[PDB]
RNA sequence: CUAAGAAAUUCACGGCGGGCUUGAUGUCCGCGUCUACCUGGUUCACUGCCGUGUAGGCAG
């Protein structure tokens, strides 16, 4: 057998656009009629701060650059002066079916990867990854500079099954780290309903709210657009922010960045954290791809030794190609 | 073709990071062979297992939010574009512009089967929503439920039961409820006749089509020729530009079980019309049907005036 | 394709303009005799390499990343669907839009 | 070893935009309604000033340009007639772990630069740095132009913990010189709280108010947006003033600026006082550099020196390089 | 079975310097608003008494 032409996989876990709003600690129950937060502009001047060239040291034409103001338009998002608080809402569904392929060009490459898929859910459940991305709601990762030397962060899972609640989590997320992954009854019962959710024996649906505690006035950081460049032309406002309906927001890819960032098994290292799931393992921040293919534990050999050549890896590989079978991707020659 | 016995109601959803540009020469709303698609696989996933089939789709767009801007020194948009992952060296990727949008639009979808026969009206409605909330629309994701507690449960309504009186005073509390939208037809016989009367200038077919869309400015016999309704660009449907092949043939197929075809993309004109203009709501259908002895692959919605 | 040699697209209007050449070097070489302006080895492989210009692909391939779509029947079961992108039809669209939104008439 | 390609810091020491109402003094302990400060406009007759080109200096055609002046929209911010005390308020945390860039290319490189910076924390703590920022909240250099012949400055400092105070300061802004950096008790538990605040070991928010007496009806100076083009659609507006929501307000890097204003060991001179830390240390108001890279006395050649080489420089410019890494920016290729 | 399936923009910043808008002025003539009505028909669920009682009744 070889791989097929085609394939396909439809992502599990999707999240809604984060919408951002603002108001007092120990109001955060009664935080349904929040404002939400605005996106203004403001105008920034600066100085020369980046590197010159060594043909460029020059005094004299440092002092001429210099001379020539530096002037931007910068989209800014504050919270209200007399509020202290983020509240940040966004939805997650989760669907189950996460073998099939959304398309497959062969048959039975196809029956043999369902047939792998369903002995990998036979010889132990989601429980493992579950369990990880319960970790990644339980701390507020999603919330990715605004949790950064915040006060006191606390998160809301609301699992509704009708119209109406179903169940609600309620956790410290400073208390759980972003490093190691704990186990806690609660978050052991989160864990097995999003296990339950992943194995397509329902369909759950989880309303998810972070409350921040920053600071009065203080700023907040949601997503930021992509502008291709106008080069011949007028100067551009040199910052964007994400906003859906007046609110500001962040995207849903990057809450579904945060939340798969479970990998601690690449082969570069285990102290530096938890990295994103995807093949070719590459975070942007550091540049660099662990998971290289020069080594066999990227996702795709990973993959075609367990399905084309019957080489079943580790159970923490077994894993990964897992958890990228639930990000999903289009994947083929 | 096919008169619907009966009408469900989608009632408003709401879509995010939908695609826009849906065709290579508009960009705004997405083609209607998306809700077509939508509700044929509706019917393969709950419809079969009812005794139910779907034939098209009524589409009202209640409010549209597209990922764009304008680049401050130029009258035209760009698109918002999103960062993806590094290539496997870690240098960078390859940037394929993408068009994201935000939808709330209702479905008016007909049904000819055992409607009232086999299941009441209430429990199709639910299972076909609780169906429709675990799939995606048009590329983007069907956002589940929000504090929109209201708006939940459809409305399968009988189209040709009871009065006629009674068949237009519950078709009108139906049309109740999608006030706030405009709906959207197929405008091909305006387009015709439009074409035929700009034919005495210059036999051309696709400059009509240019030509009605847009605002035409004519200098002092300064006005502005104005047609009475939206009169928008559509993707028409698909024309084949090579002959049948078989599933085997043809590499990288999607599926070795199903014939291929390469096609081309037909553009025609649509209209954005208030709801209450019509006065049967069955004639907002967009029904697909394929003539596959030459290439036509067409969506539309006859049976409209 | 990733051709460079961008100078035989150039020949192929170079001559099509009132001569034959550049319009016959697909088929029908019958002014490529005169074309090639030597004997018949020069002639054959001006014809060879004008007839491998315009030459169909013929074999199909898809891809992964070529947008295949399922069309339903009537009645019956589904069609694999590949849109080409229409090149010569936006280029004429393009070059329509730049000449209603720029050029001295629209100016005037 | 070399640099990294891509390396940049978030900044510490976050201020909130400042914001500004108006009071009475000796109420200023009551001073929580105290209505803002609101910009107005008006009509600015401009007359002729500016240096001639002396092939216009021909005296009828200067005569023919009096004749016509131009003429403006102005905004303005002034006290009310019985109010003779602005008030300025906004919030500052202090977060700590300044040496961990936020992004990164060599991995051999910010473990170098890691622990440079944790021997830079070996040797002496943050004490030289906190005092100097201690020192430049102590005095209202925040208040740019509004301190410029002030009768009496006051700035009160609360040290904020759970949702209500924890500590309270209490300065004469113009006893404390903008000078030199004396000792008072007070200002060093000041320095020590921001100290333990930039090393890690707490989370530090503060709530500066400063109050100053200026007088009935006077002008205060917010901050300055931008404008780009003015006609006659517009009132000929040419100064707008920036402002949140309704209020008169300073731009949060403008006292971030201020704060950081610290720097006296540049090599020109020192009897002129501390200039803001920037790579190639530069003052917008005087134009020109200090600390030009012909000397080897700019940011980026001392922290090649510093990392790379290992060329520890003196402890003063010690306290420079890591007030540069505290304030944040773009450094790479 | 949807031009389907997939995706982290981002780090940092001093916009302020200064100013006389002025002089002068007639708003004004004239006018038909009328005709005809049940609001309250229990929307006044009150006041006090016996009874330990809020349980239950009474009297106007």
């Amino acid at each position: 057998l070889s791989t097929a032409s085609v394939l396909a996989f439809e992502r599990k876990l999707d999240p809604s656009d984060a919408l951002m709003s603002a108001g007092a600690w120990a109001q955060r129950d009664a935080s349904q009629e929040w404002p939400a937060v605005t996106v203004r502009e403001k105008s920034v001047r600066g100085t020369i701060s980046n590197r010159l060239k060594t043909k460029d040291r020059d005094p004299a034409k440092l002092d001429a650059s210099i001379q020539s103001p530096n002037l931007q338009t910068v989209d800014v998002a504050n919270l209200p002066s007399d509020a202290d608080t983020l509240k940040v809402r966004f939805t997650l569904r989760v669907l189950g079916g996460a073998g099939t392929p959304s398309a497959c060009n062969d048959a039975a490459y196809r029956d043999k990867l369902l047939q792998t898929v369903a002995t990998y859910v036979n010889e132990q459940g989601f429980a493992e990854l579950a369990r990880r991305y319960a970790h990644n709601l339980a701390n507020a990762r999603f919330l990715w500079r605004n949790r950064v030397g915040a006060e006191a962060v606390e998160v809301r899972i609301n699992h509704i099954r009708q119209g109406e609640v179903a169940r609600t989590w309620r956790f410290d997320a400073l208390a759980i780290g972003l490093r190691d992954f704990k186990a806690d009854a609660e978050l052991d019962a989160l864990a097995e309903l999003i296990a339950s959710g992943l194995s397509g024996s329902g369909h759950v649906l989880l309303e998810v709210v972070a409350f921040a505690r920053i600071g009065d006035g203080q700023e907040v950081f949601p997503s930021q657009e992509l502008i291709l460049d106008k080069g011949d032309k007028k100067g551009q406002k040199s910052k964007t922010l994400y906003s859906v309906r007046d609110a500001a927001a962040i995207h849903s890819q990057k809450i579904g960045n945060a939340l798969r960032t479970i990998d601690t098994w690449y082969p570069d290292e285990d102290g530096l954290g938890p990295i994103a799931v995807e093949p070719y393992g590459s975070v942007t921040s550091q540049g660099k791809a662990y998971r290289q293919p020069k080594q066999k534990l990227d996702f795709y050999t990973l993959l075609d030794n367990w399905v084309l050549r019957d080489e079943a890896p580790a159970v923490e590989q077994q894993h990964y190609v897992i958890a990228n079978l639930i990000r999903g991707g289009v994947f083929g020659e | 073709v096919t008169d619907p016995e009966a009408l469900l109601l989608l009632p408003r959803l709401s879509i995010q990071n939908a695609n826009a540009i849906s065709s290579p020469l508009t960009w705004g709303f997405p083609s209607p062979g998306a809700f077509t698609g939508f509700v044929h696989a509706l019917q393969r996933r709950v419809g079969i297992s009812l005794d139910i089939e779907l034939d098209g789709v009524g589409i009202v767009c209640h409010r549209f939010e597209a990922q764009i801007s304008q680049p401050a020194g130029k009258r035209t948009k760009v698109f918002n574009l999103t960062r993806n992952p590094l290539n496997r060296d870690g240098s960078t990727a390859a940037i394929v512009e993408e068009g994201r949008a935000h939808l709330e639009v209702s479905l008016l979808l007909g049904v000819h089967g055992d409607g009232l026969d086999d299941h009441p009206a209430q429990e199709i409605a639910r299972q076909v929503q609780e169906q429709a909330g675990a799939m995606r629309l048009a590329g983007g994701s069907i956002l589940p439920w929000c504090n929109e507690r209201f708006p939940a449960p459809n409305a399968e309504l009988l189209m040709l039961g009871g009065s006629d009186e009674q068949r237009r005073k519950n078709q009108r509390r139906l049309t109740r409820r999608l006030l706030p939208g405009f709906a959207l037809v197929s405008r091909e016989a305006l387009l015709q006749q439009h074409l035929e009367t700009l034919r005495t200038t210059l036999p051309e077919a696709t400059t009509l089509d240019a030509l009605l869309d847009l605002c035409r400015i004519n200098f002092e016999p300064w006005q502005v020729r104005d047609k009475p309704g939206w009169l928008v660009p559509i993707p028409a449907g698909y024309n084949a530009l090579s002959p049948l092949y078989l599933p085997g043939e043809v590499r990288n197929a999607r599926d070795r079980e199903t014939p291929l075809r390469f096609v081309e993309n037909l553009f025609g004109l649509g209209e954005w019309l208030s709801p209450h203009r019509v006065a049967a709501l069955s004639d907002l259908l967009w029904y697909h049907h394929a003539e596959p002895d030459k290439g036509l692959y067409r969506w539309s919605t006859p049976r409209f005036v | 394709g990733n051709a460079a040699a961008l100078d035989v697209f150039k020949f192929l209007s170079l001559q099509y303009q009132g001569k034959n050449l550049l319009n016959w070097l697909t088929e029908d070489s019958a002014e490529a005799v005169q074309a090639l302006s030597d004997n018949a080895e020069q002639a054959r492989e001006w014809r060879q390499a004008f007839i491998g210009i315009t030459a169909v692909k013929g074999a199909p391939a898809s891809h992964s990343l070529a947008k295949q779509l399922y069309f339903p029947l009537p009645g019956s079961g589904y069609h694999l669907l590949a849109p080409l992108f229409p090149t010569s039809l936006v280029h004429h669209v393009h070059a329509l839009l730049r000449e209603a939104r720029f050029g001295d008439a629209a100016k005037a």
